[PDB]
């Protein structure tokens, strides 16, 4: 699930990575079975997002494969509690017993949950934390666990639901059950998008909990895991010293105290920061990795293990 | 990430003996074993007194040992913080490379290489028995500060002096348990004897 | 006649009382249970029982009083020991002999069967009399004799007056006839805690309450019927303030109103109280328990108890006062009071409003500090009581943010602001003068004009030099004391003796135990006189401090005159002082 | 800022430390000051 | 004379609570009894009673109840208790049963529990004294017989193991000063670890004459860990008043209390109290503590010392306030001096005793004890100063006085702090090692000691 | 120049950090309490109304058969 | 209005406002007729305001509307009520120009906060009322000089 809140360009990155989706293994990957056939429920939506969402995916040349279910905000508040559930349905139908790839992408979740509210004030029962229903993990239980591969069939659902913390928070139930269900998280930060960076994911709290099995030998370099290890232990040191250096002042900061800013204003810039219409090879990407960890020096990079530094520190 | 005053983690820890409360900074920090060792507590440790002792007498007062340099790492980290690290004395030297040993060497384990997978109570207590060696002898080194020299010259020249014990203590770690438990025993009997050496010679020379 | 139908806990809900009034006390069961009505749902009504309500059978028969919550007053009132709900502690215990308290005791207030010299007054027997009328007067003891008075919202022809004899409290002495009815009193009479006693006319306080201590006699004045506010909670100091004004303020009487505070605390009260006594101006020595009604509530006591104890001390306050003397009520804890309304708000399931307290606070409050002060009394002989509340505050983590303390600043007239600081700075008095106001200063115009006409002008000097010097003290502490002007370093020294002699009463020693307006106005007048002299006199700063050293022990030395040298010989010893530092300075320079 | 208790007891023990911390820097400041005066004495 | 009334009109069972249909004049918490069709046998309590109809709690949980096949014996009272000079030195379950594996207690008479509140005029100020062994506490802040002190303590600090200690080594000072002293030891909600291990030191403690110990499992139903407070306390006023013995009740972990009256009250149905719990535990908690004091009448006297865990390790729980507003004490347990593994992990400068000064005297106790505390810690605040001190300068611009102070602390912690948990240490001894620390610093330096008992000691 | 830094330290913490800090404790307070108990409270009183007529209106459908 | 925390001089401001208060006169008989509503007062502030306003002359043209703490606390309510009908009255249909003066603006509130409180409504921020906007705007939302009429609150 991605992680946005209000303002933040989360239906923009969702329309690009609808887009940019495919195949990864060995850079190898017609693929009319391979093609994704996006099914995207969107609930709550202002028109101006229903518009910018229909004139994408018709601009993508993907209408022959991707599929839409809108529940704008307008129309009736009900409605907006079935449509993730049918797109679900469709998915499933075309995924498992049509043997295609199928991707799901979520809108608005905190929408979905303000409907469960309505419902619930509605039928008048005990309330759950900040006056939601209790049975509201069980709802983003049932509307989560309906994806993952089948060993019976050739087919699979990814879903990416795209979650609005309300106040800009993650101690609100919707976020929370969320994380206590779904197996990622992508953050998409405010003081990145305050620095204009047009993807302002933050990395620090993201994570996949099934990233190690996603990186293997055919999908990327053998020390890819190296790199994202190297590189969230840059980050944290990094994020230390710079408060370190704030408090104490920027003189009194070390060497390696300013390396380390180096290496995150450097990463934040380049690394961080991408285009808007450009997608982009993995291999090569881990290659700038590498130029961003070869900056720090090979003592510092005591996370990564001497024998991928020996593969591909100098490269 | 959520704070421990929820209902439920009050309920369990009123009852529950040990709690591994595991840390996001650390994390984040890509420390796999992640257990904090402040927050985390074993009420059992009254009844293992009697396994400890007939197993490694000397353990217990090695792990209080760890546990007081963990517990000064923590406070005076707050400090150096603030202060900085120019008024650490050779004592917060010592004790701060010891502290970065541990969080290195010790409470971390990987667990996916064959060194790692598996640690045995054994290989345990000769790591800690040798990091705690090498901060009692660090200790005295500096206490001494004799013949017009020691304390923090002390530190400095065992840092360089006796690195290369310093660095393979952190190899200790890649010792690999598959070879058997008398094999590392005696290789970390070994080690243990040079580190007595060190600190001997470096004693006789009287800096 | 009435059965019990619903006991849920401390909600007991009987049916058969269709003429139940609100707010009327109700007996439930055989252990006579005493409780009060709230819910008055159809014919059943509803009773919120003090006591333990386990134990309580369905059908219990449910006896109705015909009386709100009542405190039975009249003769022998003082002395005594009672609880919230007006139960006499020292009786119970002797005549129950058991150390607990019962459930269900049912001892009356005031012991009838004790015999009272009645002494009436020479009103006719065919007379005409209305409420407030002081018809007679009878000796309860020494040092307070009962000015008894006809039942106030009563009205009639007397018809027969009982002669001059030893009677007891259920005898009836007094009869009257309006009406063609001709109705008898008795020496008892009652009123509810909640109504406060009736009064012709709220007057403007003019004379002040002379608390013995110097700080507080003189910086802060507090007048005759005005509130004051003790920031006390730990140290007791608030327990000493209290013996101060018990022994030697002004007032003919005081209740001190214990409640919900912690048992020892109360224990270390009711063993002190009696030990105390107080001097009179004959110099023999009497008991202070016999001028004093203790009211005690500890926290075992029932909560709703705890609560109404309040109304109960400041209703027997107003009847000392409607029978026209002066009286200080002492609430030992405003914030345990605030305390039991909180229980007492959850326990009937009210909307909270800040921090948990229920909405009414503030009024309840309010009303309780307004029902006190100067009062032209009802009936005749025309004559003025006042009763003047120097409730407690205990505020909870020592924050003002507390909505009882706010709500209490803001009824306040005089909070004379104890700070821990000061016990921490070997302060006996321990009276924090900055934070610490006083709203009744214009009000004693008349009075000190009278007693001292530059009075007023020293005591605005002495602020304006406190002032000085907080701010000097942080002026010290950024250069030093040389970089000070030679005028600002005899104000700062001037302000540290004020601080050091005059300010800071010890309160230990004889000669300080009692400090009377006199000596202290004269203290004030020659320290301030002192000051003034040296001041246009600069001549150097070390110079004068060495020349006017004398002077400088010689303004000391009236710390050390005192009452106890006599208040003629003190008041000529001050003067001489006084005069001996005027020649000083001025000869020197 | 989330209401929640945990940001909550994140600020109290900000604010402790921050406490603790001023006082320390107070110490060291009066010291470096102290020494400072010293060293002016003896320059004069 | 009067037999009790089985009815069988079980109608509605709802969570932890059984209703009865039509009982004819039911008494309110009148006890009652509850055969099981399968013939079990399980207790019950009555709760709010309305008009013909009884609701119900029950312990042993609600299951296997069937309406038709249940039926409800009323006893009609009101949760008597049996209590007698033998009950000493035997173990009881929470409800009462004893579990030592002995004979059922023969009554000397049969008491109510929650007592009726002593009469204000009759309580008296503490005094005495009573040595809790650990010579922090015995000399930091020490206890009077009759002073009610909590101890707060927060999950993972060894409340139980010092609780423990504290009734092994309990004692009188009298003795040193020249067999009435009695422990009622009420443990609330404890683990199976922690009651093997309470189970095991009386089976060793060569105390057990002395001590009473009711234990309440957490297992054990929520409405047993709520009387046991109650019962403990009869007990103790009992053995205290009527039998003229001072006694020291120990509470444990008094948390699982409250909780447990939250458990009630939510089955009541009643609304919540502020801050999540019930508004009554005010007055539930006083009646707790306030059975503790002096009576003037009986030689006996009674000393409370709850062990009152503090959720999220501060004070500012609702619990911990209220307790320590009602209370007068509050010695702390730090969780840094467990972390450092000193096994007292008593925090001192914390620590306070609202009535030290009436505890320490001539007569009991020696006359240079409130002076030696006062005196220990201003030295140890002065020594946590300057190693603050040493922290931010490195130690080199320290004075003698500086570095005397460091080692007055550095020895505080290794000596006075840490005490063997079976070392026990009278007063006197207790005060004998305090001036040992003291005489490091000059005698002039013993500024808070006062004049002629300075040389008295100081000496050595 | 150190007692100029460590003054200018000292004195920024004073006037900014604790300053900043103390209204954040004030407001995060303010918050939870003045909300979460407030509509917590209020909803179970709601709840409890809702049952009360409950009863009310099974009580009168009673009455009435 | 005034804003003023506890403690301030704000209700002698008030007084003396009120006595010096005047048109511009850059006559009389319409000059200004100031009302004073008192909500929740104390029994001294009360006593100053009378001899205040008895002295200063200003009783030939002021109106009071004194409220105790010690009266009931939903008579509260209704004074800046009554205060405000009067006003209307003596302005709109008697012409002469009106500076009503409403003081413990708070205490209204809080009157509002225990009625609301005893009804058992929805409430608002910190335990108040949620429709006390409404009910403050039907008192603020008074004073204005309606056109076909010469007068002005």
């Amino acid at each position: 699930p991605l992680f946005s809140a209000a303002g933040l360009p989360h239906n923009e990155i969702a329309a690009q990575i609808c887009r940019q989706a495919g195949l990864v293994k060995r850079l190898e990957k017609d693929g009319e079975e391979d093609n994704f056939a996006i099914v995207f429920a969107a609930m709550g939506v202002n028109m101006e997002t229903a518009q910018f969402f229909k004139r994408d995916f018709e601009e993508n040349g993907s209408m022959e494969r991707v599929t839409l279910f809108l529940n704008l905000a307008n129309d009736p508040t009900i409605e907006r509690i079935i449509t993730p559930r049918i797109a679900l349905t469709t998915a499933e139908y075309l995924a498992y017993e049509c043997g295609k790839h199928v991707l799901v992408i979520l809108t608005d979740m905190s929408s979905y949950a303000d409907a469960l509210r309505e419902v619930s004030a509605a039928r008048e029962e005990v309330p759950g934390r900040r006056g939601y229903p209790g049975y509201m993990y069980t709802d983003l239980a049932q509307i989560y666990e309906r994806a993952g591969r089948i060993e019976g069939r050739k087919g699979s659902i990814t879903q990416i639901p795209i979650l609005t913390m309300p106040n800009d928070d993650i101690t609100h139930p919707t976020p929370d059950l969320t994380g206590y269900i779904t197996e990622g998280q992508i953050y998409i930060d405010r003081q990145l998008q305050n620095r204009q960076i047009y993807p302002p994911i933050n990395v620090l709290p993201s994570l996949s909990r099934l990233m190690k099995s996603a990186i293997g030998e055919g999908m990327t370099r053998r020390d890819h895991s190296d790199v994202s290890n190297q590189l969230y232990a840059n980050y944290a040191i990094g994020k230390d010293v710079q408060a370190m250096k704030a408090v104490v002042g920027e003189e009194a900061l070390s060497s390696e105290d300013l390396l380390y800013l180096e290496f995150l204003d450097k990463f934040e810039r380049k690394f961080v920061a991408q285009g808007a219409y450009d997608s982009r090879n993995i291999f090569q990407s881990l290659d700038l990795a590498w130029t961003l960890l070869r900056i720090f020096p090979r003592e510092l990079l005591h996370r990564i293990p001497g024998k991928t530094l020996d593969q591909y520190y100098s490269r | 990430g959520g704070d421990f005053s929820d209902p439920v983690t009050s309920a369990t820890l009123s009852i529950v003996q040990v709690f591994w409360g595991l840390d996001k900074k650390l994390a984040q920090r890509k420390h796999f074993p992640s257990v904090n060792w402040l927050i985390s507590y074993s009420k059992y440790s009254t009844a293992l007194e009697s396994f400890y002792e007939q197993f490694d007498p000397d353990f217990i007062n090695i792990r209080t040992k760890a546990r007081e340099v963990l517990q000064r790492e923590d406070d005076l980290n707050e400090i150096v913080q603030l202060v900085g690290k120019d008024a650490l004395a050779e004592g917060d030297k010592i004790t701060l490379e010891t502290a970065k040993l541990l969080r290195e060497d010790y409470l971390a384990q990987n667990a996916f290489t064959p060194y790692d997978k598996f640690c045995p109570f054994y290989k345990s207590v000769w790591m800690m028995r040798n990091i705690i060696h090498f901060y009692n002898l660090a200790n005295q080194a500096v206490e001494k500060g004799a013949g017009m020299d020691g304390q923090k010259i002390t530190y400095t020249l065992i840092k360089h002096r006796l690195g290369d014990l310093f660095y393979r203590l952190v190899s200790q770690k890649f010792e690999d348990p598959a070879e058997g438990e008398p094999a590392l025993v005696a290789k970390f009997k070994k080690l243990h004897e040079d580190l007595t050496a060190g600190f001997r010679a470096l004693e006789d020379e009287t800096r | 006649y009435g059965y019990v139908r619903k006991v849920s806990g401390p909600v007991v809900i009987a049916d058969g009382m269709n003429g139940a009034a609100m707010y009327e006390l109700v007996r439930v069961g055989h252990d006579n249970l005493i409780g009060e009505i709230i819910r008055l749902e159809g014919d059943s009504a509803t009773i919120q029982v003090y006591e333990e309500t386990a134990g309580l059978m369905v059908n219990d028969p449910v006896l109705r009083t015909h009386k709100p919550l009542s405190v039975e007053l009249g003769p022998g009132i003082l002395g005594n020991i009672f609880d919230g709900i007006q139960r006499p502690l020292k009786t119970i215990a002797i005549r129950s002999g058991d150390v607990y308290i019962p459930r269900g005791v049912s001892v009356p207030a005031l012991d009838k069967d004790t015999l009272w010299e009645f002494q009436p007054k020479k009103i006719g027997e065919g007379d005409l009399l209305t409420g407030g009328d002081l018809y007679a007067t009878v000796f309860e003891n020494s040092l307070m004799q009962h000015h008894v008075a006809l039942p106030p919202d009563a009205m009639g022809k007397v018809t027969y007056v009982a002669p001059a004899g030893q009677y007891s409290l259920k005898d009836t002495v007094l009869e009257l006839e309006f009406q063609g009815v001709k109705k008898s009193f008795t020496m008892l009479q009652a009123w509810p805690v909640r109504t406060p006693r009736p009064v012709s006319s709220k007057l403007a306080a003019d004379t002040p309450l002379l608390t013995g201590q110097r700080v507080l006699d003189a910086l802060f004045p507090s007048v005759l019927g005005g509130t004051c506010a003790i920031p006390g909670a730990f140290g007791c100091g608030k327990t000493v303030i209290s013996q101060a004004l018990s022994k030697y303020s002004n007032s003919d009487t005081v209740v001190y109103v214990g409640c919900g505070e912690r048992g020892n605390e109360m224990a270390e009260v009711l063993m002190d109280f009696p030990q105390l006594t107080m001097t009179l101006p004959d110099g023999r020595e009497e008991s202070v328990m016999k001028r004093t009604t203790l009211v005690a509530n500890t926290s075992n006591m029932p909560v709703a108890a705890r609560e109404a104890s309040i109304y109960t001390g400041i209703t027997i306050a107003e009847y000392f006062r409607d029978m026209g003397y002066n009286v200080s009520m002492m609430a030992d804890s405003t914030s345990r009071w605030a305390e039991a309304l909180r229980e007492i708000s959850g326990r009937l399931a009210e909307m909270p409003a800040d921090s948990g307290y229920p909405a009414y606070l503030a009024a309840r409050l309010a009303s309780f500090y307004e029902r006190a002060g100067k009062v032209k009394c009802l009936g005749g002989p025309e004559r003025t009581g006042s009763v003047t509340i120097v409730g407690a505050v205990s505020p909870p983590g020592g924050d003002f943010s507390d909505p009882v303390t706010s709500a209490t600043l803001s009824i306040v007239q005089v909070f004379w602001g104890l700070d821990k600081k000061l016990a921490q700075r070997k302060h006996f008095p321990s009276v924090n003068w900055l934070i610490s106001y006083s709203k009744y200063s214009t009000a004693l115009e008349s009075f000190y004009e009278q007693f001292d006409p530059d009075f007023i002008n020293i005591r605005t000097k002495a602020r304006e030099v406190l002032q000085r010097e907080d701010d000097l003290n942080e002026i010290v502490q950024l250069v030093g004391k040389d970089a000070l002007a030679e005028g600002d370093k005899i104000t700062l020294e001037t302000a540290k003796l004020l601080r050091e002699d005059y300010l800071a009463q010890n309160a230990f020693t004889p000669y300080d135990k009692f400090c009377p307006f006199y000596k202290s106005v004269w203290m004030m007048r020659n320290i301030i006189h002192f000051y003034n002299l040296a001041n246009q006199a600069v001549i150097t700063y070390t110079l004068i401090k060495h020349r006017l050293g004398d002077l400088f022990y010689r303004l000391v030395s009236q710390k050390f005159e005192d009452p106890a040298e006599g208040e003629p010989a003190l008041v000529a010893k001050f003067k001489k002082l006084h005069e001996d530092l005027t020649a000083g300075f001025r000869a020197l320079e | 800022v989330v209401p929640t208790v945990t940001m909550l007891g994140v600020m109290k023990s900000r604010l402790v430390g921050a406490t603790r911390g001023h006082a320390l820097l107070k110490k060291k400041s009066d010291a470096l000051t102290v020494q400072f005066r010293q060293i002016l004495k003896n320059i004069v | 004379l009067e037999v009790a009334m089985e009815y069988r009109t079980v109608t509605g069972v709802a969570g932890p609570l059984v209703i009865l249909d039509k009982v004819k004049g039911p008494k309110y918490y009148e006890i009652v009894n509850i055969r099981l069709g399968d013939g079990t046998m399980r207790r019950g309590q009555v709760l709010e009673v309305d008009g013909e109809k009884a609701v119900v709690q029950v312990f042993e949980g609600t299951s296997g109840i069937d309406n038709k096949f249940t039926t409800v014996q009323f006893t009609g009272e009101v949760l008597k208790t049996p209590v007698s000079l033998d009950m000493l030195g035997r173990i009881f379950n929470g409800s009462g049963k004893p579990i030592d594996n002995g004979p059922p207690i023969l009554p000397e008479a049969y008491l109510d529990i929650s007592g009726s509140s002593i009469n204000p005029s009759e309580r008296t100020y503490p005094e005495e004294m009573i040595q809790t062994g650990i010579s922090t506490i015995d000399v930091m802040n020490s206890i009077a017989r009759g002073q009610k002190i909590p101890l707060f303590s927060a999950a993972g600090l060894p409340h139980n193991e010092i609780a423990a200690q504290i009734c092994r080594q309990a004692g009188l000072v009298k003795r040193l000063e020249k067999d009435n002293f009695a422990i009622v030891f009420a443990a609330m909600g404890v683990n199976m670890e922690t009651a093997q291990f309470f189970k095991r030191d009386f089976e060793e403690n060569g105390s057990m004459e002395r001590v009473t110990l009711f234990l309440n499992l957490a297992n054990d139903p929520t409405i047993e860990r709520i009387i046991t407070p109650r019962i403990a306390l009869t007990t103790a006023e009992y053995l205290a008043y009527e039998c003229g013995k001072h006694v020291l009740v120990i509470l444990t972990d008094m948390s699982s209390y409250a909780d447990a009256l939250r458990e009630v009250s939510a089955a009541r149905e009643e609304v919540p109290g502020r801050r999540g719990y019930p508004g009554y535990m005010y007055t539930d908690l006083a009646q707790i503590y306030e059975r503790a004091g002096r009576i003037e009448g009986r030689k006996g006297s009674i000393t409370q010392i709850p062990i009152l865990t503090m959720p999220n390790d501060d004070i500012t729980h609702p619990t911990p306030d209220l307790t320590g507003y009602i209370t007068e004490g509050q010695i702390y347990i730090d969780r840094q001096l467990q972390n450092r593994q000193i096994y007292p992990p008593i925090n001192v400068l914390p620590s306070l005793s609202r009535l030290m000064k009436s505890a320490i005297g001539e007569g009991m106790t020696r006359r240079d004890h409130s002076d030696v505390s006062n005196q220990l810690y201003a030295n140890y605040a002065i020594g946590k100063d300057v190693q603050a001190m040493k922290a931010v300068v490195g130690e080199e611009a320290l004075s003698s006085e500086d570095l005397l102070y460091l080692e007055f602390l550095d020895k505080f912690e290794r000596k006075f702090v840490a005490q063997g948990a079976y070392d026990s240490r009278n007063i006197f001894q207790s005060l004998d090692l305090a001036w040992t620390l003291l005489r490091i610093f000059p005698r002039e330096l013993l500024h808070r000691i006062p004049g002629k008992t300075l040389d008295q000691y100081y000496s050595r | 120049l150190t007692l100029d830094e460590a003054i200018k330290t000292t004195n920024r913490r004073v006037n900014a950090l604790e300053n900043v800090v103390k209204p954040r404790l004030e407001n995060t307070i303010t918050y939870i309490k003045g909300e979460l108990d407030e509509l917590e409270r209020e909803d179970f009183f709601r709840l409890k109304k809702i049952q009360g007529y409950k009863k009310r209106e099974i009580e009168r459908q009673l009455a009435s058969s």
